[PDB]
């Protein structure tokens, strides 16, 4: 019941920032036909836009 | 011969948990912080122009100071 602040607070601290954002946007781009080519799961393939979770 | 004793639930069951984010706006318009920032940069000039006026007069004032000594 209170470890949503704490996610709230690491959120407030690093999703809006823009430095954060200057170091991690566009870094490390896959696309979903080369994620799954190399066997990737998980997140690396849910953040191609591919929709699969086990 | 007693009751079956175990970890459970509370009857009925928990109080909701929040999961959901929370970042609330928590902020001023545009317009405000801007207005805010010329404002302090008028006061500002406008006191600076006071002081510098000033202080070219004493300038002035020693200087005729070194001129009457001078001879």
């Amino acid at each position: 019941k209170n470890f949503s602040f704490r996610i709230d607070e690491l959120e407030e601290m690093l999703t809006n920032n823009r430095i954060w954002r200057n170091r991690t946007v566009d870094i490390g781009v896959v696309t979903a036909e080369d994620a799954l080519n190399y066997g990737f799961s998980g997140v690396m393939l849910r953040g191609s836009g591919i929709q699969w979770d086990l | 011969a007693s009751k079956v004793k175990q970890d459970m639930p509370p009857p009925g069951g928990y109080g909701p948990i929040d999961y959901k984010r929370n970042l609330p706006r928590r902020g001023l318009s545009g317009y405000s912080m801007f207005a805010v920032g010329i404002g302090t940069l008028l006061f500002g000039y406008w006191s600076m122009m006071k002081w510098n006026r000033e202080r070219r007069r004493l300038q002035i004032e020693d200087f005729e100071a070194r001129i009457a000594l001078m001879p």
